[PDB]
């Protein structure tokens, strides 16, 4: 086109579809163009352009071939949000070389950018930003978790339930807790820098919070007991095989 | 009469999608799978009518794969059944 | 959809709990117990696939052959514990 | 230099083939196609069906060591005397250095052969009359062997378009006993080959699944002496219409 205009929104809408249908080729390179498209000044460019790509790019990788006990955004600065003057403004393309997940990685250090940007006037982040932060470092735990970086995994999924615990209640709140509280063990039982006794601190919460859930009788109950048999096994597992 | 032969060969493609595999091969691991299978439904069988259960549920077949399975290959076995129950119950 | 496709699994979920059922192991089978069976199976063949697919490069060639499902097998301490040689 | 008896030729390699020595039987062949005279012979097609079976089984015993498809293909019934565009004419057919179906890939070489045999075996009659029986008998047998090796070289597309002309084939022959063990086999072999074929909806194989299902069903009022056989083709079946119909709920 003479010089195709962008809606930003439209695009991102087209690539949640190209996703949702496992077309992940497709989503990144739509993500890639819309980004390479933009105005490369004065304009800061949806977050989900970086998640959706992100996903994508992941999921190729995939379908094709210290202890942060009360990590706290609300009393405790996030020194993983970077300024915004270190977004990319061009040359997306290169999200398709080399270390995919490294990508996916960089792609949402990105999102969290744009998403963990504070505002002029003091105003804290609204709830649904700090979701999405939640979201976010749910989203590259999971990445870490399956590169294999556990280490990296787990302080992530710290951080998302640091963001997860400022949310207002509600029952979509508590079950992203309780995911992000398992998600840590399940990251925690693959690495061996972390001595066993803070391991079995961390699966007896993890389950007492998982049993205390379950006598609230929630709808999810056969998910949350496939967690809980998982955390129980591993806590008989170092229980067992030492002192023994 | 191979169940698992056609699946075999899906999974192949996910890992290497320029390899290929004789039938014959896929006869072998088609003979590995039923054995697994055999073992862990006849040790989570033992381990249903031990604790009184006349059911036999995710938990028992968990509980099965550790003493069958070899350390670390249990290890990401659980994971993998973990994520599966959690995915379908979804 | 299938179980399978529900469960993220490309094993047969459904063939999976008809083989548990006709297998007589217990008075009931539970829902869990098949997808949870059927993802433990398809790990399995993922891992020894992997390697024999190793081998099979590892010896120049494109297909992988029986040996090469032994060598795969041998070599890792864990299959060779659980599926002999 | 020397004389060639092709009838005695093909005798001592389909012996050779029987004594599952596969070099041997494949040499023999190749031996004696790229000995006959270039120019004014057509070969017995069974030196061409035998080299292929040699090859193949030679491919697989090795390879064994230790120590799109049309939807209304597969939706239509009716025997097909149509056009088949894939008998060559025999202007293509290979004269000399034979020598070459043991090199490279031997699937791909045991197809080429096959290709061969249905070119011999399918050509047209001088006057303009359909095929012999013995032929669309053996033109069967050909295609039904196309389709294994292609199974076992990954080709799950062909596979089932071949067995479906091997269908075909048989369907026009008048009815015997023989006849119907090789229709009743081909519709299995069909069945069977579906479950490599991704692209095929639940809708068309779910079809092809019952139609089979009805077959074996009055085959198996007969009291076949297959009966054991029939059994499980049948049960399989069954087991894939299961399959098929849990992915409608």
């Amino acid at each position: 086109r003479h010089k195709v205009q962008i809606d930003m929104e439209r695009q991102v809408q087209i690539a949640k579809d190209l996703l949702a249908q496992k077309k992940f080729l497709e989503a990144a390179k739509r993500c890639q163009q819309t980004l390479d498209s933009l105005p490369k000044d004065g304009l800061l460019p949806d977050p989900e352009l970086f998640t959706i790509f992100a996903q994508a790019v992941y999921n190729m990788e995939v379908q094709n071939s210290h202890e942060l006990a009360n990590f706290s955004p609300a009393n405790e600065h996030d020194d993983e949000i970077e300024d915004v003057s270190q977004l990319r403004k061009s040359g997306f393309h290169i999200y398709f070389e080399n270390d995919l997940y490294e990508n996916a990685l960089d792609l949402l250090a990105q999102a969290l950018m744009l998403l963990g940007r504070p505002t002029a006037d003091g105003q804290s982040l609204t709830e649904n930003s700090r979701l999405r932060i939640g979201d976010v470092y749910i989203l590259m735990g999971d990445i870490e978790r399956e590169a294999e970086m556990f280490s990296r995994a787990i302080h992530h999924y710290l951080k998302a339930l640091g963001y997860y615990k400022t949310l207002k209640p509600a029952e979509q709140v508590t079950e992203k807790v309780i995911q992000a509280e398992f998600l840590v063990c399940d990251a925690l039982r693959w690495v061996d820098q972390v001595p066993a006794k803070d391991k079995l601190k961390r699966f007896k919460h993890a389950k007492a919070l998982l049993e205390k859930h379950m006598t609230t009788r929630p709808k999810d109950s056969e998910l949350q007991q496939a967690r809980l048999a998982q955390i129980q096994d591993d806590i008989d597992e170092v229980q067992e095989n030492q002192q023994h | 009469k191979e169940t698992y032969s056609s699946y075999i060969y899906k999974v192949l493609k996910q890992t290497h999608p320029d390899t290929g595999i004789s039938q014959k091969s896929m006869s072998i691991l088609n003979s590995f799978v039923n054995d697994i299978f055999e073992r862990i439904a006849t040790e989570a069988s033992k381990l249903a009518a031990y604790n009184k259960k006349s059911t036999i549920s995710a938990r028992e077949i968990q509980t099965a794969v550790r003493l069958i399975l070899p350390g670390e290959l249990a290890k990401h076995a659980v994971s993998e059944g973990t994520r599966a129950v959690t995915k379908y119950s979804s | 959809q299938s179980r399978s496709a529900k469960a993220g699994l490309t094993f047969p979920v459904g063939r999976v709990h008809r083989l548990l059922r006709r297998g007589n192991y217990a008075q009931r089978i539970g829902s869990g117990a098949p997808v949870y069976l059927t993802a433990v199976l398809e790990y399995l063949a993922a891992e020894i696939l992997e390697l024999a697919g190793n081998a099979a490069r590892d010896n120049k060639k494109t297909r992988i052959i029986p040996r090469h499902l032994q060598l795969a097998i041998r070599n890792d301490d864990e299959l060779n514990k659980l599926l002999g040689n």
